[PDB]
């Protein structure tokens, strides 16, 4: 429950949301304290921490951590490494609203999860909408400027947070094409 | 007489109960699911009111939690928390406009929590169901809409008609109030909202239509289904 | 509480320290692994993030401290040049870590620094430093670091596989500098 | 027994209070908890208390024959001038939960202001669900109601007017 919860969405598990590589973050089922009104209200929060803890895997795993060395274009890139930060770009909100109630947990002395998964729920909201992207990503093996298409493709999704979130990813990766296109003419 | 064997509950537990219910959660110890149906949880009892008389204002609560047990079974489904190239661009119009109303009562489910753990107040049933009296009157308005306007549509159909229904039904569902009154003005400006943001992509497509010419009806979203387009602008 | 002293220690004390020695035991940080005045694992999983950016800060701020004065026999001198820009970094570095109040929480620390250890992870691992002894690695992937021409190439070739990316700007200064002889 | 009293002055039915729809709520029983003379008051807060079950019945079953619009607008009005009912049984908790000797005779000091309005008013919708009547000439029994000579009864039905006539001022401000 209190604070415990906190580390866990922001990618730091352990002891009561075990984190699995499967499922992901998961709650244990069987306590004391407890009563069955309430795992379920977690298991909701570890999808969406699920989401971020496997959404900083695919920002780290494609910026900083290799330099070209077989550096294979179908798992990196001058795009999928700006598909990356357009990512991080897209996460300062999160890491925002995730800071914004630690100053609560510990700065007002009692919540419920209740009220975590009605102020997060906004997020439930945007990341399987980014989370299908990704899993987009790796299942196509989406390359180079091609990445643009599935963007863009998905940009035309009507949901006006989602229509934002995939348009700041599309103005990072524009930015790289724009700089090729600089370099080249 | 043979003894029941029953067992005692804080009033404000089964409030913490019905304010998870009715925030669209799921399994609480008191209203178990038996099928889809929220149910009372049989022997369950207190002490100034009887077995009976608590079971009997459960389940007019039960019956309002599958109203939003149901628009939640349905905001899982159609965005997906739970086919390629299959995105009703309508039906990720509305079944979003089912969700930006439910943050201003979610909400009000938990600054009701709040005075419940965080003060001294008397609060009991009585003084919250008639606390709660403007708001679950919306939800069996918003049940008949939505029952009329989905859950009546058949398994099989096409992408024109699953959008035409209910892009037909929230117009007749709002004249059915316009014209009666001021008795209740919230529920008027309840249900406009719900009907400008579904005709988004109806009103989207005709846009590029009438200025950019070409329009995109992808995954036939459109009644006038341009297929014909695919043989012409050239047999003229 | 019992830690948050990590702060200064992205620059180097105790608990994030590299202590070169055995890396099973003697290579240490301030880690109470069970009990120690109830803190869970999950903070221990925090920490040992600060342990990879600081013990590559520690690692490589010693790669980077020792001056050449065109005396170590090995080092052509625009790797001179080069160790000069990169203390200059590392000069930012530390004017960057004690500008920030003591005043925040473990997590706003956790996030704050992943710009920065995010983009000196490669820096370190740029370098032969990175792979040396952070926890993970025990001493093996040390090799060549190239010097002359052979540094001031691959140092190119490095500023155009990040022409658009965070790190542009830092390979930027540090070939401006290497550029000097 | 005086929450399910008040439950079951508010809608639910109980156990205590049995209910039929015929004979309304009914406490019958031969209770060896009370004083004898008691369940005769109670059928008499059950008269009001069905006056709400009956007379709320009505309420859920709208909002065609009888289904007409100025039905609906009566009866909606039949909630704005109800929810003192509603709030006035909200408050008849505050009492009993401090003082512990008040007995139920108080609640009819209380509750006897409703004893003129209720039985009078049920005639209305009564004759409204007895004989058949549309449109707006239920804008006229309202009114010839109205003129009554017990001041409570003559303005219940004075704001039921007003809000139906809501309904007539703005059809007819469309139409002209």
């Amino acid at each position: 429950m209190i604070h415990e919860l906190l580390l866990a969405l922001s990618g730091y598990p352990g002891s009561i949301f075990t984190w699995n590589k499967r499922s992901g973050l998961q709650v244990s089922q069987d306590f004391p304290f407890l009563h069955p009104s309430e795992t379920s209200v977690l298991n909701r929060l570890c999808r969406l921490g699920t989401d971020y803890i496997r959404f900083t895997e695919f920002i780290e795993q494609y910026t900083g951590h290799v330099q070209q060395q077989q550096g294979q274009g179908g798992l990196h890139g001058i795009y999928l490494r700006a598909f990356c930060t357009g990512l991080d770009s897209v996460l300062q909100p999160y890491r925002q609203a995730l800071l914004d109630l630690e100053q609560e947990f510990l700065g007002d002395p009692h919540l419920s999860i209740s009220h975590v998964n009605y102020f997060l729920d906004q997020f439930q909201l945007l990341f399987p909408s980014v989370m299908v992207v990704v899993e987009q990503i790796k299942s196509q093996k989406i390359h180079g400027c091609q990445i643009l298409e599935t963007v863009y493709k998905h940009s035309c999704g009507g949901l006006p947070p989602v229509r934002s979130a995939l348009e700041k990813i599309l103005a990072v990766c524009h930015g790289v094409m724009y700089k090729q296109l600089s370099a080249w003419m | 007489y043979v003894p029941d064997d029953r067992v005692l509950v804080t009033e404000t537990q089964v409030i913490r109960e019905t304010l998870w219910l009715l925030s669209g959660v799921k399994k609480l110890f008191i209203f178990q699911l038996i099928d889809g149906k929220v149910t009372v949880r049989n022997n369950i009892i207190v002490t100034h009111l009887t077995h009976s008389c608590l079971r009997s204002v459960l389940e007019q609560i039960a019956a309002y939690g599958q109203v939003v047990f149901r628009l939640q079974e349905f905001i899982d489904e159609v965005m997906g928390h739970s086919s390629t190239e299959a995105p009703f661009r309508t039906y990720q119009a509305f079944m979003w406009a089912l969700y930006k109303y439910f943050i201003s009562f979610k909400e009000e489910l938990a600054e009701i929590e709040k005075c419940i753990i965080n003060n001294d107040t008397t609060i009991t049933l009585a003084i919250v169901v008639d606390k709660l009296a403007p708001r679950l009157s919306q939800l069996k308005v918003l049940h008949k809409v939505f029952s009329t306007g989905v859950a009546e549509v058949p398994p099989d159909t096409r992408n024109v008609v699953r959008a035409s229904h209910l892009l037909n039904t929230l117009y007749k569902a709002i004249l059915e109030y316009d014209n009666v009154g001021e008795a209740s003005e919230q529920t008027v400006s309840l249900l406009f909202s719900l009907w400008v943001e579904t005709v988004r992509p109806y009103l989207q497509t005709v846009d590029e239509w009438i200025v950019h010419g070409h329009l995109w009806d992808g995954a036939r979203e459109f009644i006038i289904q341009r297929n014909k387009n695919v043989p012409v602008n050239h047999r003229d | 509480e019992l830690v948050k002293d990590v702060l200064n220690v992205l620059i180097g004390v105790v608990s994030a320290t590299f202590s070169l020695c055995q890396p099973a035991q003697a290579f240490v940080v301030k880690r109470g692994v069970h009990v120690s005045g109830a803190s869970p694992e999950s903070i221990s999983s925090l920490l040992s993030e600060v342990a990879e950016y600081g013990t590559c800060y520690t690692r490589l701020s010693h790669f980077s401290l020792q001056p050449v004065l065109d005396s170590l026999y090995s080092k052509g001198l625009v790797f001179q040049a080069f160790t000069s820009g990169l203390r200059r970094y590392l000069q930012y570095y530390r004017a960057c870590v004690l500008s920030t109040p003591p005043t925040l929480s473990l997590l706003t620390i956790g996030f704050l620094f992943k710009k920065l250890g995010r983009q000196l992870r490669y820096l370190a691992e740029l370098c032969g430093v990175g792979a040396v002894l952070p926890g993970t690695c025990g001493g093996g992937p040390r090799a060549a670091f190239p010097t002359g021409v052979k540094l001031l190439s691959y140092l190119y070739q490095e500023a155009l596989h990040n022409c658009s990316n965070e790190h542009y700007p830092v390979l930027l200064s540090l070939l401006k500098t290497s550029c000097e002889p």
